[PDB]
RNA sequence: CGCGACCUCAGAUCAGACGUGGCGACCCGCUGAAUUUAAGCAUAUUAGUCAGCGGAGGAAAAGAAACUAACCAGGAUUCCCUCAGUAACGGCGAGUGAACAGGGAAGAGCCCAGCGCCGAAUCCCCGCCCCGCGGCGGGGCGCGGGAAAUGUGGCGUACGG
RNA sequence: CCAUCUAAGGCUAAAUACCGGCACGAGACCGAUAGUCAACAAGUACCGUAAGGGAAAGUUGAAAAGAACUUUGAAGAGAG
RNA sequence: GCCCGGGUGGAGCCGCCGCAGGUGCAGAUCUUGGUGGUAGUAGCAAAUAUUCAAACGAGAACUUUGAAGGCCGAAGUGGAGAAGGGUUCCAUGUGAACAGCAGUUGAACAUGGGUCAGUCGGUCCUGAGAGAUGGGCGAGCGCCGUUCCGAAGGGACGGG
RNA sequence: CGACUCUUAGCGGUGGAUCACUCGGCUCGUGCGUCGAUGAAGAACGCAGCUAGCUGCGAGAAUUAAUGUGAAUUGCAGGUUGAUCAUCGACACUUCGAACGCACUUGCGGCCCCGGGUUCCUCCCGGGGCUACGCCUGUCUGAGCGUCGCU
């Protein structure tokens, strides 16, 4: 009686368009029922089918959208629907390389006069 | 004459709706808006008018990106991960 | 108008001094924040001294203090070097050092 | 105005004076009891006891 | 005295708080302690209520010794209602009269396996906290 | 120079604001070409310009714009401060060579009005009130 | 006026529709205060702007 | 005439990127009044203020002396106290008005061009292989392409090298 | 004669500012003609072609237990 | 100014020693709100005009039907449109409020309905004009300019 | 006597003062200090069984998934393997709007790929993907009685 997302997970495509289209006749016949006078136990199924279409749907998408990532995770170039959305100005900051990169010149300074731990007597 | 009897004579408006900020602003003979001047890149907007500028602020409208944005900020924009399932 | 007897005073309120008025009710908190600082850079740096590098021996450049003996910016390379210590070694191992103090005496 | 003159400075000398007279002032059973305190029973006003 | 900064003590936005509780802090709010039977049995003084316990109530005018059993809670009126504690309108027809869970007793529990994890975890929590306290 | 944008003469006002046709601009006409070029265009950095040549009515002035997003500057170290978003529109902001020139800053007795960040600054800190706590 | 353009009927359509009064089950909830609709507007009193 | 370089300049739904607009309390660059005071008023004052234009960040700007001083000398910038309603400006009228030193908060220094020496020793991009890849990086192989001698990289910058 | 710097190239955190924004804490403050214009379906209703202008409006009761039923009147509206 | 008594009321309040202030109203053609006399008064008088019978109904000068007498008199008080209005259109129901008397009636209120296009218009053209690019000017948002300081054709019979 | 007028009191109206309440303001302080062509702020139109406003949401439309929690939501109906709330990292997100094929009537296109007509042979219908300006690096195609080199 009750569509679940847990179970539609398996599923491959074919039977979930089939089901969604079941779904979707069902809500035609009950808007049409609702137009000619039906009953309340009628009229409240129609937010049940509603949200059971939307639970099809989303599994639908998230499904093939997670079937796209995964076959795009091993190129250089994504979709930006796959690419991450962060901030725009974060999205154009210097990555991880590029900010810890030194030149060589430091490195030597760095290298020849470090940091050190050290304590005076009182 | 210069009163009741000249009020009859308007039947042609002079501004309609604007298409971007949806006030009854678009002078179509200018074809510009008065309140936002629509065909100008740049919003309308003197501060000698605080009013003005408070009544159509960031703060009115639905605010439907950035709503969400303020709470994606709580958690440093954590992105592409999801809680460990039952 | 002027009264019977007094000073003549020029206050300086001819302009909208009004908008421009700092006032100071977050001094206590502005002490708590940089104490807290203070106690975080001290607990970061474990071993090393709280105030910081030592600094030199100055006399203050002035008729009316010359008499006095301040805290200075840092050690000067002449002194640096007749001293034994590098001026690149002096500011890692705790010197302040700078470049511009020359040494008449 | 919020830059009305909300606090006052008063002398550190004035200040030891007001504590040492509220001080001396609470060694004496008259002033402690028209105060309103109830210290009929009190062994000796001027109450100390050990650190424990 | 409280001494949490973070943790207000402002008159209005306590009551605010509380009147624009959700839900699941209206389960929270709306408890009601146990028996001394149920207290001395679990360790535990109180529990949030649940549809179908039954209460002694305690008091207001309707105070006494029935126990009663509990047909729905109304968290939006802050209240629940007795299948016993009720009035007849003009008309004749019986409705219920609310009572809030304060003034509320449970005779004993509806045992799911989620109030008795709540139940022993209380216990646990507690028996800690005095085990600390020696 | 810059005569006064005003209907024909018309500056209303008392006389000392009269003038029209012999005043100056505050800044110098490299610092307007800088600002030109970044202005249009808005997807490069300025770094510097220098002049190339004049005649009785135009100067010429060749500036320098850099990439920020090209990978050949973001990977070398000493030259991607310019690609952080600090640095956006310095011409406009008169950071440049040029532009600040115009600021009046420097260090000594001749440059008094600007002890701070700017004239702003200076004139910000001269007149304000600091009313203490205990006055 | 019988001419009239797409986005001025729809408009219009939008505005008779919010002209109906509330639902009678609405002032007898609980947390209400509204008594009746505030907000009707007649065709001769009020012109619409436009 | 033709063929081939280089220079200068076009065309693209060419491959891959970047800017626009908003908010604008705080910040930076311009432009910028008149009410008002002077018991009138034009210089002054209001005020480099309001209004107008442009551009950002979480702070901005400034910043490591073409400095202050004249002392037995100090030593980047910024902020507070004081200097001080002082030096000074001003129909010397009304009014306006800093700085050095001193005590503190904080404290951090550095890099190029040039001059020269190193077989351009430098950088970007395409293809394949290996690693993890939700801030596209590391290693190798390419008689792969390009930039660059009209100058990339290492040493090196006034405290000398 | 002395003194002091080395201009016309560049980077740089901390101390500093914050009537906008998110999330909080508090008050010798106001208490519905007050306090924000706005405690309430308020930048809402409404006015102006437009720029723009811009309100009024809190309180049954612990719990609706919100007055069944009879009677006069067409009813509002009354008596029980 | 205050203290008691009586009544109403239903949840907080005052005395003394100090501290602080947005601290005392008869006026300001004061601000907001409320209420009087005037006063059951002025008035419900522009464009000739209504009458009889019946029905419905608690209720009829005003509704409906029939009859009579009138007016508009084709440059109309007729039949249709443009602009503007935006559901006022239609049917049923109600008579609290509105229609400055009344109403059984309404453009009021409440429930429901109603606008069908290859050919009727928009959609296309250009007019007076408006307005990008190139260019020029401009501190700048931008402005001028519409062929003028432009490498301005992405088309085609045909042939290979 | 009666009417009318005046005064005082009781009661009843009219009105909404006073008092007591306060999920609201004002002021000060603290931490953080984050928008946008991967399409912002703003606007429009829609979405509930009964829904006008406010609120929430976007043709998956008073919300989907996931996690936490653990028996409700409620004005009336209807129907623990997890109701409702909260959190929020997956997914989705109509039309305008810097707004982007050209214009703003929602009018007119162009190119490529699919499904209907065809059984590609072209039209026609539907669906999907592109088609803005400036600018950077590289690629391709070019122009020049610009500077040259061999014929
Ligand atoms: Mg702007
Ligand atoms: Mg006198
Ligand atoms: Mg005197
Ligand atoms: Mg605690
Ligand atoms: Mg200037
Ligand atoms: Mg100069
Ligand atoms: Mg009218
Ligand atoms: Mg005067
Ligand atoms: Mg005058
Ligand atoms: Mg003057
Ligand atoms: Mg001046
Ligand atoms: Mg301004
Ligand atoms: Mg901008
Ligand atoms: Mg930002
Ligand atoms: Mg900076
Ligand atoms: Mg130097
Ligand atoms: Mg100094
Ligand atoms: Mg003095
Ligand atoms: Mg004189
Ligand atoms: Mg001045
Ligand atoms: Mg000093
Ligand atoms: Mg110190
Ligand atoms: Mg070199
Ligand atoms: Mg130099
Ligand atoms: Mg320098
Ligand atoms: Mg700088
Ligand atoms: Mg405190
Ligand atoms: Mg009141
Ligand atoms: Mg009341
Ligand atoms: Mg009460
Ligand atoms: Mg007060
Ligand atoms: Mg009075
Ligand atoms: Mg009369
Ligand atoms: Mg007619
Ligand atoms: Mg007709
Ligand atoms: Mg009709
Ligand atoms: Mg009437
Ligand atoms: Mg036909
Ligand atoms: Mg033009
Ligand atoms: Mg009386
Ligand atoms: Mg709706
Ligand atoms: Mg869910
Ligand atoms: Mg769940
Ligand atoms: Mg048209
Ligand atoms: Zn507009």
């Amino acid at each position: 009686a009750k569509i679940k997302a847990r179970d539609l997970r398996g599923k491959k495509k074919e039977e979930l368009l089939k089901q969604l289209d079941d779904l979707k006749v069902e809500l035609s016949q009950l808007r049409v029922a609702k137009v000619t006078g039906g009953a309340a136990s009628k009229l409240s199924k129609i937010r049940v089918v509603r949200k059971s279409i939307a639970r099809v749907l989303t599994v639908i998408n998230q499904t093939q959208k997670e079937n796209l990532r995964k076959f795009y995770k091993g190129k250089k170039y994504k979709p930006l629907d796959l690419r991450p959305k962060k901030t725009r100005a974060m999205r154009r900051r210097l990555n991880k390389h590029e900010e810890s990169l030194k030149t060589k010149k430091q490195q030597r300074k760095e290298r020849l006069y470090p940091l050190r731990k050290y304590a005076v007597k009182a | 004459t210069k009163g009741t009897s000249s009020f009859g004579k308007r039947r042609n408006k002079t501004h309609t709706l604007c298409r971007r900020c949806g006030s009854k602003a678009y002078h179509l003979q200018k074809s510009t808006c008065g309140k936002c001047g629509y065909p100008a890149k740049r919003k309308r907007k003197y501060n000698w008018s605080a009013k003005a500028k408070r009544r159509n602020t960031t703060g009115t409208g639905r605010m439907r990106h950035l709503k969400i944005v303020y709470r994606r900020f709580r958690h440093g924009f954590r992105e592409g991960t999801t809680p460990k399932p039952k | 108008a002027p009264s019977r007897n007094g000073m003549i005073l020029k206050p300086h309120f001819h302009k909208d001094w009004q908008r421009r008025v700092a006032t100071w009710f977050n001094q206590p908190a502005r002490k708590i924040r940089r104490r807290k600082a203070r106690q975080a850079r001290a607990r970061r740096i474990a071993p090393r001294p709280a105030a910081g590098p030592i600094r030199p021996i100055v006399r203050c450049p002035t008729v009316r203090y010359h008499t006095k003996v301040r805290a200075g910016r840092g050690f000067s390379l002449e002194e640096l070097r007749v001293a034994g210590i590098h001026k690149k070694v002096a500011r890692t191992i705790g010197i302040s050092v700078d470049p511009r103090r020359r040494n008449k005496s | 105005k919020t830059w009305r003159r909300w606090h006052r400075r008063v002398n550190t000398t004035q200040k030891r004076y007001a504590i040492c007279s509220a001080l001396a002032a609470s060694a004496l059973p008259a002033l402690v009891m028209s105060k309103g305190h109830r210290i009929e029973e009190v062994p000796e006003l001027p109450l100390v006891v050990e650190d424990k | 005295m409280k001494f949490n900064p973070f943790v207000t003590s402002d008159r209005s936005k306590n009551r605010k708080r509380h009147f624009n509780a959700p839900s699941h802090i209206r389960r929270k709010i709306m408890s009601s302690p146990l028996s001394k039977e149920l207290r001395q049995k679990y360790n535990v003084r109180s529990m949030p209520i649940r549809k179908d316990d039954e209460v002694q109530v305690v008091r207001g005018h309707y105070k006494g010794q029935q126990i009663g059993k509990v047909v729905q809670v109304y968290r939006k009126k802050y209240v629940i209602y007795i299948e016993r504690v009720q009035r007849e309108k003009a008309n004749g027809t019986t409705v219920h009269v609310g009572i809030h869970p304060s003034k509320v007793v449970i005779t004993r529990l509806k045992l799911d396996k989620d109030r008795k994890k709540i139940l022993e975890r209380k216990a646990k929590s507690r028996q800690v906290g005095k085990e600390k306290g020696k | 120079g810059r005569k006064r944008p005003v209907p024909k003469g018309a500056t209303y006002g008392k006389p000392v604001h009269h003038g029209v046709n012999q005043l100056k601009f505050a800044r110098s006409l490299q610092s307007v070409a800088e600002e030109r070029a970044g202005r249009h265009c808005g997807a490069l950095r300025v770094l510097n310009s220098y002049w190339v040549g004049e005649d009785s009515t135009y100067k010429f002035f060749e500036v320098i714009l850099i990439d920020p997003f090209h990978k050949a500057i973001r990977r070398n170290p000493d030259t991607q401060w310019i690609t952080k978003p600090v640095h956006k529109h310095r011409e406009m902001r008169g950071l440049t060579s040029a532009g600040r020139k115009s600021r009046g800053l420097g260090k000594g007795h001749k440059f008094h009005h600007t002890i701070g960040g700017s004239r702003r600054a200076a004139w910000r800190r001269r007149n304000t009130l600091q009313l203490h706590r205990y006055r | 006026s019988s001419h009239k353009t797409f986005r001025i009927k729809r408009f219009l359509a939008k505005k008779q529709k919010q002209n109906r009064p509330i639902p009678q089950w609405i002032w007898m909830k609980t947390g209400n205060k509204i008594r009746y609709n505030s907000k009707r507007r007649h065709w001769r009193r009020t012109k619409l702007g436009l």
